[PDB]
């Protein structure tokens, strides 16, 4: 389980399919609750994350704080990770511990292809954090005209 | 093994310092106590002595 985890942290291809081959859990999580498609779309593999869902990995990968694959695709700004992981059926309001939707992570990260190809999906322009914010705040704190514009476009 | 937690601040995972800022992944402190009226052993807080 432990070498799955290490070796897809490391950006292994043969490695991880031999693992994955061989028997080992596809959803191998630390203490911490890390899965392995928790590493491949924090680093950006994209081998990576298409052999986990080929293989069949989790899609609602649940960590301490609540983090998701596509929260982190939309944090790091991973093209085709959010689009394979949004085929698979990924849910678009996931709130973490946070309450922090993906579009709000998105938003505040300059990543305008995500918040766009998240908002294809069905995502809701109306969600609230804890707080009562919504990404449009988020994004008016970051100062970011044409995302305010594709924001308040679809709203 | 005999050791104590005591964590007086706040979490920093790699990149954003938070000093007095809303970080979005510095975390915050320590989560409250829902001592809930009455439920079940889920919301049953008990007191203990070693």
């Amino acid at each position: 389980g432990k070498k799955l985890l290490e070796a897809a942290r490391a950006g292994q291809d043969d490695e991880v399919r031999i693992l994955m081959a061989n028997g080992a859990d596809v959803n191998a999580c630390d203490p911490s609750g890390i899965t392995p498609l928790h590493l491949a779309a924090d680093k950006g593999h994209l081998e990576i994350v298409e052999v986990l869902l080929k293989y069949g990995a989790d899609v609602n990968a649940m960590d301490v704080w609540g983090r998701t694959p596509l929260h982190l695709a939309a944090f790091t700004g991973h093209l085709e990770i959010v689009e394979v992981l949004l085929k698979y059926g990924a849910d678009v309001n996931a709130c973490d511990l946070n309450g922090y939707t993906p579009l709000h992570l998105a938003a505040g990260r300059g990543h305008l292809e995500i918040v766009e190809v998240l908002l294809k999906n069905g995502a809701g322009v109306n969600a609230q954090d804890k707080f009562g914010k919504t990404a449009f705040d988020i994004s008016i704190d970051n100062g970011n005209e044409d995302l305010a514009e594709i924001l308040q476009s679809s709203s | 093994p005999f050791e104590r937690d005591i964590s007086t601040e706040i979490y920093q995972a790699g990149s954003t310092p938070c000093n007095g800022v809303e970080g979005f992944n510095c975390y915050f402190p320590l989560q409250s106590y829902g001592f809930q009226p009455t439920n079940g052993v889920g919301y049953q807080p008990y007191r203990v002595v070693v």
